[PDB]
């Protein structure tokens, strides 16, 4: 998802199914990389329990 | 005399013994006791304003600083709840005295 | 099973004893609810059975005194309990109340209100000093 | 007239498993309300009349 090399255009924004996996929240959250990362509805803190 | 003493009892059997209502006015305060309870406990599904409506869901998925302004919306509208008993209990205490 | 714990399932926090239930939770779903909207039955992720979610046994307490004037000496209610719930109080389970002498037993009594403990029950009639309920009352006597 | 309960003893031993579901005094109970029984059993209140 985040290092795939072609983003879609926003006229036709991709959607992908993530499913049956584990999703280590706190490598997606420590990484300084993210400009902006906002929850709206849960804190990115809880991501992992 | 006797004999219209003892027909007189008589039918306070037949008719405790016949009709489904003639307690009404003590069946009335068990229904009040038991309605006032009930609607007390559907008031804790309430969300007033928060996310959710438990409190295991907001402290699961919030952190401990963003879950308290939820956890006040809960408390404000349940402490409503109680006194808004205890206020319909001590008018209803009064009606019973 | 059968033990007061802090519980997680699928990230559903909660408190209580899991139970074997005997529900029939169709296969789509994953929580039951109650009244209250809260979870009272739920599905383990790892083995399909059904859990039922009951809270840990609690009560309110009442404490039974002639007064400070009087004796330092009282008696402790524990209210809607059967006796059997206060060897469960037990300090390894540690409770909120955390003392807990009373738990030395020999004089836990069994009332319709709850476990009395601390006075000793008498076959005597006498006026009722201090009520505890469903006809019993407690006094400071020889 | 019939009584939604009169304070009387829950055990732990009805109200656990089964009857907490099917029961609105468990779904009560388990929030924190309580009934009290009355001081004069309903023996002592027919022994006075
Ligand atoms: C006063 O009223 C009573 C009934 O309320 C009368 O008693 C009835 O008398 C008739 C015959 O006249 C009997 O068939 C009934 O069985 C009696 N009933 C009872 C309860 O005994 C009584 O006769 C009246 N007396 C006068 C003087 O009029
Ligand atoms: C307190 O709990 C005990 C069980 O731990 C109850 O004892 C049982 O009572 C029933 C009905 O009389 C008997 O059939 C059982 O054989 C008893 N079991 C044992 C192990 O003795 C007791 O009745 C409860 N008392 C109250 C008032 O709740
Ligand atoms: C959990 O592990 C067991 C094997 O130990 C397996 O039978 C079960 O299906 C697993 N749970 C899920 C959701 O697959
Ligand atoms: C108890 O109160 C009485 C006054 O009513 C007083 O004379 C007595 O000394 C007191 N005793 C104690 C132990 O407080
Ligand atoms: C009360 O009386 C019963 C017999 O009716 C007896 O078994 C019991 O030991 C007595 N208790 C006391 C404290 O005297």
């Amino acid at each position: 998802v985040f290092n795939a090399t072609r983003f879609a255009s926003v006229y036709a924004w991709n959607r992908k199914r993530i499913s049956n996996c584990v999703a280590d929240y706190s490598v997606l959250y420590n990484s300084a990389s993210f400009s902006t990362f906002k929850c709206y509805g849960v804190s990115p803190t809880k991501l992992n329990d | 005399i006797a004999n219209q003493f003892n027909s007189a009892i008589g039918k306070i059997q037949d008719s405790l013994s016949s009709t489904a209502s003639a307690l009404g006015k003590l069946q009335d305060v068990v229904n009040q006791n038991a309605q006032a309870l009930n609607t007390l406990v559907k008031q804790l599904s309430s969300n007033f304003g928060a996310i959710s409506s438990v409190l295991n869901d907001i402290l699961s998925r919030l952190d401990k600083v963003e879950a308290e302004v939820q956890i006040d919306r809960l408390i404000t509208g349940r402490l409503q709840s109680l006194q808004t008993y205890v206020t319909q209990q001590l008018i209803r205490a009064a009606e019973i005295r | 099973k059968n033990k007061c714990v802090n519980f997680n399932f699928n990230g559903l926090t909660g408190t209580g004893v899991l139970t074997e239930s005997n529900k029939k939770f169709l296969p789509f779903q994953q929580f039951g609810r109650d009244i209250a909207d809260t979870t009272d039955a739920v599905r383990d992720p790892q083995t399909l059975e059904i859990l039922d979610i009951t809270p840990c046994s609690f009560g309110g307490v009442s404490v039974i005194t002639p007064g400070t004037n009087t004796s330092n000496q009282v008696a402790v209610l524990y209210q809607g309990v059967n006796c059997t719930e206060v060897p469960v109080a037990i300090h390894a389970d540690q409770l909120t109340p955390t003392w807990r002498v009373y738990s030395t037993g020999s004089n836990v009594f069994q009332t319709r209100a709850g476990c009395l403990i601390g006075a000793e029950h008498v076959n005597n009639s006498y006026e009722c000093d201090i009520p505890i309920g469903a006809g019993i009352c407690a006094s400071y006597q020889t | 007239v019939t009584l939604a309960d009169a304070g009387f003893i829950k055990q732990y031993g009805d109200c656990l498993g089964d009857i907490a579901a099917r029961d609105l005094i468990c779904a009560q109970k388990f929030n924190g309300l309580t009934v009290l029984p009355p001081l004069l059993t309903d023996e002592m209140i027919a022994q006075y009349t």
